[PDB]
């Protein structure tokens, strides 16, 4: 059974980071590629990128080439999604999802943050 | 140890020069030279067009 | 008068080609590194070296 | 007869200019020109075929030539050859034109397409007739002499002069592959095609329907279409298709010499 | 190529020069124009022709 | 800015089929599009129904299928029951990015 | 872009160098001497031609 | 090379020839496929 | 329209010349010292050098061209096997190798170039010398391509 | 000489006429009259088909 | 000041130069620091003490 673990909820201040995990478990892991997607409180999905997991070169979309960083660790079989700089408008959960040819089949459990002064 | 020689100003040729110096064994040198190059010192006074 | 005949040329990439000697009258043949072609739809061979 | 050109195809080649200064890949170019004949005509070699339609019968008033993977049909209305001033055409057949041209230092060929767009080719050259007797004259008078000369005769027989024509190469066309999220998609297209991709290692082989491959960008990939039906001429601008070549048949050159009276 | 300069490669130094002779193949005035050099006496600013 | 338009909800009864359409505002959808269906549980978890206009995800039972009907993408289920009142939605995507939908409801009654 | 010239017969002599040129449209040649004096010429070839230096 | 006598045969029948033509080949251009070369022009045809 | 050959094309002595920035490249004028210092960690100590014992010289050819067109043959007995130099004690004769590899007893072989039609010259092996001599014989080409 | 003209919305042309000399200057040491498939390149100026400010 | 400069002020024109004496008060080797000037031997490059 594939699974994908998230974290788990914090709350920060502006000018601080944080960083979001999300457990890869069933699969190969150097076989498919990793997905984001975002969901603003109240609004939508957005799209923001992806990475290669077999060379690890990630591709960023228009709206977010800038602060977030991505990273993989292929010996722990987990990738991670960070965010500087933090402020009031970056509170959302975020969501990390596989891709499997053409399709997008599973989902993450979701991870929520909360920015405020 | 200081050693002195000259060589003429001539590119593509090798040339040989021998260091003795009492109590070791002689040594034996080659050298080649690749560019020499002249540049000068320049101000400008007017264009035209 | 005389005639020229040149027939089409081989290209071998990821490799290294030979040619052999022959007895017809003013028989040449070279073998040249560092080619790539290029043709209406794009490039010849993967290979880029 | 035109039975020899039966199972044959045109094919594209490259050309110095194309008008305005400048290199492209062009459906006429030119080959070497012969004036071996002491009156000053002409003899040239292109790379389409005039007066055989696409379905293999004889009709004078048409040319096929090569699109983009297929061949289609054209007016030959629109045949032009011209250096300096225009000339004048005697008789075609096959890849091979006549013509007589007055004196100058280029040569030029070009037609129409069949979607209404032109096409022209350049190539530098020396045209200066010979002298005959012990004056120099511009035209043929109404009272004269006569002296010995030779030119070219105007028939399709067979000779004893021949050229080959062998298997064509593969071609390879960039627009098959596409790119989309994360994978890469081969387009068919109802042609054979032949990919190799260096992402995750090495993936090789054939294929006949669509095909996808995970994991890749739209880099890093090969295509191109390898199985035909026809022979064609091996010229010195087209690569080979293996170390050693494999022939096919043979196709005669036209309008041979002869003596006459000038 | 003078006696103001020292290197040193593999713990050993090198003293060049100088020269012995001065001559150079440029006068007190020329003219340069895309990779070319000529030897020229140019007219005075304000007095041309 | 380009969106996908879905209906707010559609009401329907035990053993019919539901078919659900959706649209975006730039253009019509075509095979290259690569349309995508999802499903939200109620429980807040999300799981994929329809990939690539007519491909099925491993699991799904035989009554879920979907294909393109005219200008509209579209994805059909038959035999619905209680069980399907969930959240669909649609994705689709055109050159560099993703779009997504607005989502929709099902009702059975 | 601009063309080259294809290369001339050679053949040698006691202290004299002789050249045959197959000239396609006019070219220019020129020859100067190493050293103190270079005396330099220069000179303009239209047809078939052949010269001792 | 390229005065009279460049090519010979002993008869119009015969299938020897004899040849001392200057042949030397060349690279080829960047992006290019062709084969160029140089070489001596007849010495017949100037003879005319 | 009017401007007549540039430097590049009349200058003496065989210069060339570039212009961004000016410069002028490899002309040939005058000689230049050269002052070197060599550390006292690369010399060789006369104790643990090779000797050699017997010596003697054999030329079996020679023209007095403007390459290197000279063979030597030369015997000798070495006590150990090491390295040795090689150097010319006469001005109108250069040799090529500058380094030689010894061992017990056999032969080695060098060559020369020279100017002179009748060559007599001494050759030094790790302090100790030999005698040379030979008829040399005139070349048949006239012009080469190098000095 | 140079000559430039049109035609009209009646069917009929017009025309005008000027003294010019013209002679394009010589790039290298050669002069040639059509642009080769195997040579050099050399520095040179042209005019950009642009129609920005 | 020297002959290569002709100016031009109320329909007249004047030429000045060259002069007559060629002494200067600087030597080859000069040293700067905040507006004092030196003359002075400085060492050489790679030479220092
Ligand atoms: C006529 O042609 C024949 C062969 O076709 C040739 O042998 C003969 O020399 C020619 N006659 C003249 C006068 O050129």
């Amino acid at each position: 059974q594939i699974q994908l673990v998230q974290s788990g909820r914090e709350v920060k201040n502006p000018g601080e980071t944080v960083k979001i995990s999300c457990k890869a478990s069933g699969y190969t892991f150097t076989e498919y590629p990793m997905l984001w997607v975002k969901q603003a409180p109240g609004k939508g999905f957005r799209w923001m990128g992806l990475i290669y997991t077999n060379t690890g070169e990630p591709t960023y979309a228009e709206e977010f080439k800038g602060r977030f960083v991505f990273s993989l660790e292929i010996s722990a079989s987990t990738a991670y999604l960070q965010i500087n700089n933090l402020t009031n408008e970056d509170t959302a959960t975020y969501f990390c999802v596989r891709d499997y040819f053409i399709s997008l089949d599973y989902w993450g459990q979701g991870t929520t943050l909360t920015v405020s002064s | 140890y200081e050693h002195v020689t000259v060589i003429p100003n001539t590119v593509g040729v090798p040339y040989k020069t021998l260091v003795n110096r009492p109590g070791y064994s002689p040594m034996v040198l080659e050298m080649e030279l690749q560019s020499v190059t002249l540049e000068p010192t320049l101000s400008l006074d007017y264009i035209t067009c | 008068e005389y005639k020229t005949v040149i027939p089409s040329p081989y290209v071998k990439c990821c490799g290294t080609a030979e040619c052999k000697d022959k007895s017809l009258p003013d028989y040449s043949c070279k073998v040249f590194t560092g080619v790539y072609p290029f043709m209406w739809g794009g490039a010849y061979c993967f290979c880029d070296a | 007869n035109f039975n020899v050109y039966k199972a044959t195809r045109p094919y594209l080649a490259h050309c110095p200019d194309c008008g305005e200064g400048h290199s492209c890949h062009s459906p006429i170019a030119l080959e070497r020109i012969r004036n071996e004949a002491t009156d000053g005509t002409l003899k040239i070699q292109v790379s389409l075929q005039i007066g055989i339609k696409t379905d293999d019968s004889h009709d004078w008033t048409k040319l096929r030539y090569m699109d983009s993977h297929t061949p289609a049909d054209a007016e030959r209305a629109g045949l032009l050859v011209r250096t300096s001033a225009p000339c004048t055409i005697t008789g075609t057949m096959g890849h091979f034109i006549l013509a007589r041209c007055p004196k100058g230092e280029t040569l030029t060929v070009g037609f129409t397409d069949s979607r209404k767009i032109s096409h022209t080719c350049t190539h530098p050259f020396h045209h200066e007739p010979p002298v005959i007797g012990r004056e120099r004259f511009h035209s043929r008078p109404q009272h004269g002499k006569e002296l010995p000369c030779s030119t070219y005769v105007q028939s399709t027989a067979a000779t004893a002069e021949e050229i080959e024509v062998h298997m064509p190469p593969d071609t390879p066309d960039r627009t098959l592959m596409t790119q989309q999220s994360g994978n890469v998609k081969i387009t068919v297209n109802g042609q054979t095609v032949r990919y190799k991709c260096n992402c995750g290692g090495s993936n090789e082989g054939l294929t006949t329907t669509d095909k996808v491959i995970n994991n890749c960008k739209i880099d890093q990939c090969h295509a191109a279409v390898t199985n035909h039906k026809n022979w064609q001429y091996n010229s010195p601008l087209v690569p080979r298709n293996a170390e050693l070549g494999d022939r096919k048949g043979k196709i005669h050159i036209p309008f041979p010499l002869a003596n006459v009276t000038c | 190529a003078n006696g103001d300069h020292a290197v040193t490669v593999k713990d050993a130094k090198f003293v060049v020069g100088p020269m012995s002779s001065a001559w150079t193949p440029f006068d007190n005035k020329i003219v340069v124009y895309k990779g070319d050099v000529y030897n020229m006496d140019y007219p005075p600013f304000g007095a041309g022709r | 800015q380009a969106v996908v338009t879905q209906e707010s909800a559609l009401t329907t009864s035990p053993g019919e089929t539901v078919t659900l359409t959706c649209r975006s505002n730039i253009g019509a959808v075509t095979s290259s599009n690569c349309a995508n269906w999802v499903q939200e549980k109620p429980d807040h978890f999300f799981t994929g129904l329809i990939g690539d206009t007519n491909n099925r995800r491993s699991g799904v039972p035989a009554r879920f299928s979907g294909s393109l009907i005219g200008d509209k993408a579209a994805l059909t289920i038959t035999g619905a029951q209680t069980e399907d009142e969930a959240i669909y939605f649609c994705a689709l995507w055109y050159n560099n990015l993703w779009v997504f939908g607005g989502g929709t409801k099902l009702t059975v009654l | 872009r601009v063309p080259k010239a294809r290369n001339p017969t050679v053949t040698y002599g006691k202290n004299q160098v002789t050249m045959l040129l197959y000239p396609d449209h006019p070219t220019l040649l020129s020859y100067r001497n190493m050293g103190q004096e270079p005396n330099y010429h220069e000179e303009w070839v239209t047809h078939k031609k052949e010269v001792t230096l | 090379p390229g005065q009279f006598g460049d090519i010979q045969s002993r008869t119009p029948e015969s299938k020897d020839v004899y040849a001392n033509t200057q042949l030397v080949l060349q690279r080829p251009a960047a992006g290019t496929v062709h084969v160029p070369y140089s070489q001596a022009p007849s010495g017949f045809k100037y003879w005319l | 329209k009017e401007r007549g050959a540039s430097l590049q094309h009349t200058a003496p002595f065989g210069c060339q010349i570039a212009t961004n920035p000016v410069r002028a490249v490899n002309c040939a004028v005058g000689n230049i010292p050269i002052s070197i210092d060599i550390p006292d960690a690369a010399f060789t100590r006369v104790v643990d050098a090779p000797s050699v014992t017997d010596m003697s010289c054999e030329v079996p050819a020679c023209t007095h061209s403007s390459d290197f067109g000279g063979v030597a043959i030369i015997k000798y007995t070495a006590s150990k096997k090491g390295k040795c130099a090689v150097h010319s004690m006469t001005n109108a004769v250069t040799i090529r190798e500058a380094d030689v590899e010894v061992e017990g007893n056999s032969q080695l072989q060098i060559s020369f170039s020279t100017a002179l039609a009748s060559a007599e010259f001494r050759v030094q092996v790790c302090s100790t010398q030999v005698h040379c001599a030979a008829a040399c014989h005139p070349p048949k080409d006239h012009i080469v391509n190098y000095p």
